[PDB]
């Protein structure tokens, strides 16, 4: 996997070049953004159960088919199979967010997943819908004005939200 | 590639685990650390010319032979002496690239892995490249600890190959 300055350097040394002064510039603007970026990882992992079972409560409120009987989540192993799955991707975009790459949600998470449903009958799009809720809490917790030190984290939500997005145009 | 934060998530991830403090330390570590590493990753940028020639030329004084001795291995044709100092440039490269990423995996990846076998088969000399780096170490004008770090990953060089 890479993080965000791995992945400069890996896209370098393919052009046998050193880092220009601009790019070493930028890399310094994210180390500038280093305390919200983990400000944002703290945040969303100490409520990762709530933005979990949330999420799934108001998927399954919406979408009843999917557990009433013969429905994809319905039975004890396909509902504890579901939640875990939303429990591994939120994970993977913690991940991410730490990194500041998305190597990691795609390589070890998203890779074959679409496929995977597709095997098995479990609606993606479905799984998407949970994605997006999940996103809307963790975009809401992480913003909270209170208890922190003011000032902008506009494109680190940018950059968070786009993870997710990332996760469910690739399930759906 | 081996960095401190690809580390953190490798060993959350190895467990299962979301990122804890633990984790987070190790960004806050590496993210103080970082203006140190920047501020000479561009110093040795704008030397880098000028430490490869000098550094092959450092190389030649110590071992004489390498410029008069006949054979495709050696630097005593123009070039040799063109792929001596390329060789050089590229670990003066990856060093470069080890002070951005915070890590010795630039070295790893891209250099480390494989040198041994690349210099049996074609009869180049560990000795050689632990000379130039000497010099480069001797020669790069860093301070503190910008100097501290990039000779961490020199000195991490020179013991991949004794
Ligand atoms: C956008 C994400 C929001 C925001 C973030 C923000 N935070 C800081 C400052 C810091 N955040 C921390 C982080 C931690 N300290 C710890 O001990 C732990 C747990 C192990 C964490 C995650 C720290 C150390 C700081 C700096 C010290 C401080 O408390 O200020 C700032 C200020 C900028 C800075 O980096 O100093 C900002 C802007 N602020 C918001 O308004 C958004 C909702
Ligand atoms: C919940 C929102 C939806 C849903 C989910 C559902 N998933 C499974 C089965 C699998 N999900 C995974 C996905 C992964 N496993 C991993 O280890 C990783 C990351 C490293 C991912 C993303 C896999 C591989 C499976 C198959 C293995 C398994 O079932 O344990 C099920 C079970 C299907 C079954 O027939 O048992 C279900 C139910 N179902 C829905 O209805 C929601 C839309
Ligand atoms: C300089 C200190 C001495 C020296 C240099 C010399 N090197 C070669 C040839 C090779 N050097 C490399 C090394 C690398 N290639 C890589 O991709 C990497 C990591 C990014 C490194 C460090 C390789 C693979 C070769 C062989 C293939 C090639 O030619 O590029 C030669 C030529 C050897 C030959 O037999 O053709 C020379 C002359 N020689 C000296 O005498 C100097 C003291």
């Amino acid at each position: 996997m890479l993080d965000a300055f791995a992945k400069v350097v890996s896209q370098a040394d393919a052009r046998g070049e050193y880092l220009s002064g601009s790019q070493i510039d930028a890399l310094s603007a994210l180390v500038a953004d280093g305390n919200k970026r983990m400000d944002v990882v703290n945040r969303i992992t100490g409520n990762s159960s709530t933005i979990v079972a949330n999420a799934a409560r108001s998927l399954f409120a919406e979408q009843p088919q999917l557990i009433a009987p013969g429905g994809n989540a319905y039975t004890s192993r396909r509902m504890a199979a579901c939640l875990r799955d939303m429990e591994i991707i939120l994970r993977y975009v913690t991940y991410a967010i730490f990194a500041g790459d998305a190597s990691v949600l795609d390589d070890r998470c998203l890779n074959g997943l679409k496929e995977t449903y597709l095997a098995l009958g479990t609606p993606g799009s479905s799984v998407a819908v949970g994605v997006q809720k999940m996103k809307d809490a963790a975009l809401a917790i992480a913003g909270d004005t209170n208890g922190i030190t003011r000032g902008d984290c506009a494109s680190l939500m940018a950059e968070v939200a786009s993870y997710f997005d990332k996760a469910a145009s690739a399930v759906a | 590639m081996k960095t401190p934060l690809t580390e953190a998530v490798a060993a959350a991830d190895s467990q299962g685990r979301f990122l804890s403090s633990t984790e987070i330390q190790t960004a806050f570590g590496r993210f103080r650390q970082a203006s140190a590493s920047l501020a000479a990753a561009k110093a040795l940028t704008e030397k880098a010319s000028s430490l490869a020639s000098g550094a092959a030329n450092a190389v030649y004084s110590k071992f004489p032979y390498t410029t008069s001795q006949n054979g495709p291995n050696f630097a005593s044709t123009q070039t040799g002496k063109d792929k001596c100092v390329r060789d050089i440039g590229y670990y003066l490269r990856m060093v470069t690239y080890c002070l951005v990423v915070g890590g010795t995996g630039p070295l790893d990846d891209y250099l480390i892995g494989g040198i041994a076998e690349i210099n049996r088969t074609f009869d180049l000399s560990p000795s050689w490249y632990v000379e130039a780096l000497k010099y480069i170490k001797a020669n790069h004008g860093l301070s503190g600890d910008p100097a501290v770090e990039a000779n961490s990953y020199i000195d991490y060089a020179i013991n991949a190959l004794s």
